[PDB]
RNA sequence: CGUUUAUUAAAUGCGUCGGUCUAAGUAUUAUAUUUAAGAUUAUUCUUGUAUAUAGAUUUUUAUUUUAAU
């Protein structure tokens, strides 16, 4: 829906996982408007860091 | 029959409607209203004028000298407001009956009456 | 005493059901709006994942 | 259950609209950033638009 | 003279009114089919003056 | 229908002649064949006179300008003494009786 | 969860059924919370 | 501007 | 917490309490006024600041009436301090049907207005006309053609003050109105009831003796 | 009185769209109009 | 909707840069993608251009409004009632013509007043003509006399 | 406090009206001792003078 | 109550204290519905003598919005049909949409008001005066206090917009003594430059006026 | 094929069908119901409710409701 519009084709390739930095920035509890993936990032290029939601910290505690 | 808001379900009465007491009466009413607007009103308030202006020129001159005032001033003592007249706002058309019917003992009882 | 609202009987009764409404009282529930709280955010939900700043 | 960036929302309210019913958040009206001041008839003309054009 | 045929000024502009009486509008008369141009045409904006 | 007596002091508007017009005893419409409209509006109307002609046009003929009009201001009898006591002894012959 | 017990009156006539309409006694000393407001 | 308009 | 409790409403007189509230504009329900300014100042003080010629002007008993609410009985002598219920009664009593008919009010026209349908005059300029209650409010007043014919409206315009008794009494029944039309037809449009207007028919020869 | 031939009806559209007794007949305000 | 870059640049260099010689920032170029928004963006940056009206008064006329007897009270704008709250809850209510309704009024500052039927205008133009008439005495001096007649009524008593 | 204040055409501020304080109706308050308002605008505060 | 046909008015009861039962309750001020009480306890003839009316306001006096001039929701005790059950009910007044033209603020304004206000408005000379002579706790409205403010401004704006006509006529009068002769149209600039009342605005404004001499003919 | 306080030809549920709705939601739709899917078929006849109705009642049966001794 963003490759089809800008390229005139079906993507016809494996889509990258790990949503691009800058997507879903207003969302707060994504977890569904995503896979259970983390909120992607800021629109930055800094190294990926898990936004330590209360959930991620619990997994560390497991 | 939009005139009287009537949908007709049975034929043979849609025919007998045009002279029905509902239609013919609604005909008279929506007509006499036209009469009032067509001829009446533009002539009724014509005469209402042609008598007032008669007064304020044929009678009020002499009347203003009776108050000892100026002529223009009396046109606010003899007509404090011009209550024109409409179909919707007539003062009683007929001065009510002066000789009222005589009361009677109740059920035509004659030597007075024990009860009411 | 449900009708402590601006009396408007033939018009639409603005807000009627919406969060910022009259005819619902003052010390009511349904006041999530008023989430504005003087206390800093971090002390009612921790500064990070481990609920650090939490407390009184 | 809200969806910010929802291409509805009137684009002023994406936080205040989580509250408000489904039936009332599309209609919530556009107002201002609450810090945007009215268009002000001040005298600052674009840097290079210049007079003759401005006049 | 100032002519006047009656049935002229309604006291309320003829948009906000029924024959006489201002009419009620309450976001329930309105459809959601307007406001659906938002999917492409973005809402009005307040461009701050530079 | 006023069971009780009361005299007002009506002040004309044309000549301000404070004339007094009383209200006698006019008996109640018969209760034997009762009529609910003619009674309960006889009574409610009676409070409206008893409170100094509250919601009624006053129609009495003047004594100074001999004519009947509807221009009277009903004076409560301590607004009357406010007026009567404050008129030179000659105008008491003019406006009062 | 709650109940006014009065039943919401029309939005035009906001008050039908005052408790006095039923010859109710609500002295502050009798049932406590009594004394009405239209008073 | 009002004093203007009189003249 | 009340810092600076206000002073009583009408405490302006030196040796008598201020009139009760409500009468001055406040809350009814209490008969006797009281002001702690007056009750604290010892008696000689209250007799110092005042001469005998003055107390007889503020002793002054306006007994039934109220000196402040002009025209209404003093609310410290009624059965209870509330306003007189009887004078200010709602227009509909507790049982009657609302058959208050259409009423036509007097308005002072301000511009020579000339109907183009009846081709005659709604009203000359500066003459009071009895117009409908919902022509006046909705068509004659919003445009500046007319105003009401109140006493003070006459004062503002330059006309001899005339008392139309504008809604001095509303009629609650058609035949209770069609009597009020008879009263108002006499005071207002009086030329209808002259010995000269009752005899336009006869200012000259009885018609049966004139030419043809 | 010679004017008592009031048509027992009137043009006014009957309020009360549904149905019932007393519809579409003269009113004592309309009976004084035609009079 | 001027969305595709090829279309926006085809309009922005011509109308907002060419015709008007305006220049839009990057973040506003985002929402500057419709005929409705192009009109407003101009109609803010051209409204912020009119030199703020310069209230400049002369001197010769200035001394008139000073010595003139009748001066203006001029504080009323504050008495006006405030409707301050969240702008959305304040403007949601004006969902329709809730403007002149229920004791509200869109007060636009008015500089001239209609004189016909305006009670509060005739209510003072007579009170003024009752001030010019009283002022006539003090001009001639019948006020001082009629005022000096009180103290001679209030002296021998 | 700024209602009915002759603006003077030198300092463009309110001239000190000595009369104003006499046509002023001190409406009370909790965070203020007694706010002064001109007489004409007194009735809008009818509840606070009753509270 | 007397039985004769024509009972001319008189000072006192002509035939002794009026007989009958309903004359017994009128002789004590009560209304003629006391004839239908089964118990007339000392509270009852208090209750029904209307010493203080059993009648209240729908909302608080402070929160009241719709302009109820002098009304309450009086309860009307009705007796039912064939089997006479007595029940009571609260009867309201009739509130109309008061869509008036208050010429103070030269625009229509709507405040819902009981019928009794739509009469006492016209008895007061306008809608605004009815807002203005009533006072606070008397006009116990809330809309009436939002529209009194605009009324108090848009009056003190007329008075302000009046003194314009007295500061303008002052200039117009005092400048005419310097528009005295049409010798120099370079001087008409200087007199206008004196009061800073520019020419380009005045010249065409007078032109539009002589055209208005031709627009009005 | 689910689901129930004395646990099931209880009551759900899909389809069809009847009625309602084009100024709050898409009339191959959603409200409001009666039935029960699948497969055959779905008969005869009307006195009342409803609809339509014409100041109302009283009258009055295209479809629907209930009825058929
Ligand atoms: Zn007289």
């Amino acid at each position: 829906h963003k490759y089809l519009a800008k390229h005139g084709m079906d993507y016809q390739g494996r889509v990258p996982a790990s949503p691009a930095p800058g997507m879903y920035q207003g969302f707060s509890d994504v977890h569904k408007i995503l896979a259970n993936h983390p909120k992607p990032q800021r629109e930055s290029r800094h190294l990926p860091v898990m936004p330590m939601t209360p959930r991620v910290v619990f997994e560390h505690a497991q | 029959c939009a005139l009287c808001h009537i949908r007709f379900r049975y034929k043979q009465d849609y025919e007998a409607h045009k002279e029905s007491e509902l239609h013919v009466n609604r005909l008279r009413w929506v007509e006499t209203m036209n009469w009032w607007r067509e001829t009446g009103e533009p002539a009724y308030l014509k005469a209402s004028n042609e008598q007032w202006e008669w007064f304020e020129q044929h009678v009020l001159p002499t009347k203003a000298q009776e108050m000892g005032c100026t002529l223009d001033e009396a046109r606010r003592v003899y007509r404090q407001a011009i209550m024109t007249e409409t179909p919707t706002w007539h003062r009683p058309l007929q001065c009510p009956t002066v000789k009222q019917e005589v009361q009677e003992p109740r059920d035509q009882r004659w030597p007075a009456s024990p009860k009411w | 005493v449900f009708h402590n609202a601006p009396s408007v009987y033939p018009f639409t009764k603005p807000f009627h059901d919406t969060p910022y409404d009259q005819d619902r009282g003052r010390f009511d529930k349904t006041k999530n709006i008023l989430r504005e709280n003087k206390w800093p955010a971090w002390m009612d939900h921790g500064a990070d994942g481990t609920g650090f700043g939490i407390g009184l | 259950r809200f969806n910010p960036e929802g291409a509805g929302l009137t684009r002023g309210t994406s936080a205040y609209a989580w509250k408000w019913w489904h039936t009332q958040y599309p209609w919530l009206p556009n107002v201002a950033p609450a810090d945007y001041v009215p268009p002000s008839p001040r005298g600052i003309r674009p840097a290079a638009w210049d007079d003759e054009f401005a006049d | 003279v100032i002519s006047y045929k009656a049935g002229d000024y309604h006291l309320v502009p003829k948009k906000f009114t029924v024959g006489k009486r201002i009419a009620v509008r309450s976001y329930l008369d309105r459809n959601r089919t307007e406001l659906s141009d938002r999917t492409f045409m973005p809402q009005k904006n307040w461009f701050r003056p530079y | 229908s006023n069971r009780f007596f009361q005299k007002f002091y009506l002040r004309c508007g044309n000549c301000s002649a404070i004339q007094r017009s009383a209200q006698g005893y006019q008996p109640i419409a018969n209760p034997i064949l009762f009529k609910s409209d003619e009674h309960c509006r006889n009574y409610h109307d009676e409070q409206r006179r008893a409170a100094g002609y509250s919601g009624m046009v006053v129609t009495c003929r003047c004594h100074r300008c001999e004519r009947v009009h509807s221009n009277w201001k009903v004076l409560d009898a301590q607004q009357f003494l406010d007026a009567k006591l404050r008129m030179t002894p000659e105008e008491r012959a003019q406006r009062l009786w | 969860a709650a109940t006014p017990g009065v039943g919401i009156a029309p939005e035009t006539t906001p008050v039908k059924y005052v408790p006095e309409m039923l010859n109710i006694q609500n002295a502050k000393w009798w049932n406590g919370r009594g004394k009405p407001v239209y008073r | 501007v009002r004093a203007t308009e009189k003249l | 917490v009340a810092p600076w409790v206000p002073p009583p409403r009408h405490d302006v007189k030196v040796t008598m309490p201020p009139p009760p509230g409500g009468e001055v504009g406040g809350s009814y329900g209490v008969s006797t006024g009281y002001s702690d300014r007056l009750a604290r100042t010892p008696y000689w003080k209250r007799m110092a600041l005042s001469t005998y010629a003055l107390r007889m002007k503020e002793n002054e008993t306006r007994y039934p009436m109220s000196p402040h609410r002009e025209g209404e009985y003093d609310l410290r002598y009624t059965v209870t301090a509330y306003p007189d219920h009887i004078k200010h009664r709602p227009l509909l009593e507790i049982g009657e049907a609302h058959q208050i008919p259409t009423i036509e009010i007097p308005v002072i026209f301000l511009v020579n207005l000339w109907d183009e349908e009846r081709l005659t005059w709604f009203g000359r300029q500066y003459e009071t006309v009895y117009v409908n209650r919902n022509v006046a409010r909705e068509e004659l007043l919003p445009q500046r053609y007319a105003i009401y014919a109140t006493e003070e409206a006459y004062k503002l315009l330059g006309l001899p003050v005339v008392n139309h008794s504008i809604h001095e009494e509303i009629p609650k029944t058609p035949h209770a109105y069609k009597k009020l039309l008879e009263k108002q037809s006499y005071t207002e449009e009086r030329w209808k009831y002259t010995i000269e207007y009752l005899f336009r028919k006869y200012e000259a020869d009885p018609p049966e003796l004139q030419d043809k | 009185e010679q004017v008592q031939d009031v048509p027992t009806s009137t043009d006014r559209k009957p309020t009360g769209m549904h149905r019932g007794p007393g519809k579409r007949q003269t009113a004592p305000k309309e009976a004084a109009q035609y009079q | 909707v001027f969305e595709e870059e090829t279309l926006r640049e085809r309009v922005l260099d011509r109308v907002v840069e060419g015709v008007f010689r305006l220049v839009p920032t990057s973040t506003d170029r985002l929402e500057l993608k419709s005929v409705a928004n192009i009109i407003d963006f101009v109609l803010t940056h051209v409204t912020v251009a009119r030199k703020p009206l310069q209230h400049e008064i002369p001197e010769a006329a200035r001394t008139v409004m000073r010595s003139h007897p009748l001066q203006p009270q001029l504080g009323f704008v504050h008495a006006l009632p405030t409707d301050n709250r969240d702008a959305v809850v304040q403007e949601w209510e004006r969902m329709h013509h809730l403007d002149w309704q229920f004791g509200k009024a869109v007060y636009e500052p008015r500089s001239a007043e209609n004189e016909r039927g305006n009670l509060t205008w005739l209510r003072e133009v007579r009170h003024h003509e009752a001030r010019e008439a009283f002022q006539a005495d003090v001009d001639s001096g019948e006020a001082r006399r009629r005022h000096m007649a009180k103290i001679k009524a209030a002296a021998q008593v | 406090v700024h209602a009915n204040r002759y603006v003077d055409h030198d300092t463009y501020e309110e001239k000190y009206d000595p009369h104003w304080e006499h046509n002023a109706h001190l409406v009370p308050d909790q965070q203020f001792y007694n706010i002064p308002v001109p007489k004409e605008y007194k009735d809008a505060y009818w509840w606070r003078d009753l509270q | 109550f007397s039985t004769f046909a024509l009972n001319p008015e008189t000072s006192r009861a002509p035939h002794g204290p009026p007989r009958g039962l309903i004359n017994r309750y009128i002789s004590m001020g009560l209304p003629p519905w006391a004839a239908w009480c089964n118990r007339v306890n000392r509270h009852a003839l208090y209750r029904m003598s209307d010493v203080s009316p059993r009648s209240f306001l729908p909302k608080a006096p402070h929160e009241m919005d719709v302009i109820w001039m002098n009304e309450r929701v009086r309860e009307r005790v009705r007796t039912s049909r064939q089997v006479q059950h007595v029940y009571r009910q609260l009867k309201y007044p009739f509130v109309k949409t008061g869509i008036h033209y208050s010429d103070t603020l030269d625009h229509w304004v709507q405040v819902p008001m009981v019928e009794a206000a739509m009469f006492e408005i016209e008895k007061d000379g306008g809608f605004d005066n009815f807002i203005l002579k009533r006072s606070g706790p008397e006009l116990r409205s809330t809309y009436g206090e939002r529209i009194r403010r605009h009324l108090l401004v848009r009056q003190k704006e007329t008075q302000k917009n009046f003194v314009l006509d007295q500061q303008a006529k002052a200039l117009a009068e005092v400048t005419q003594a310097e528009l005295m002769k049409a010798t120099s149209e370079e001087e008409l600039d200087a007199v206008l430059a004196k009061y800073g009342m520019d020419a380009e605005e005045f010249k065409r404004l007078m032109a539009k006026r002589v055209m208005e001499q031709r627009k009005s003919v």
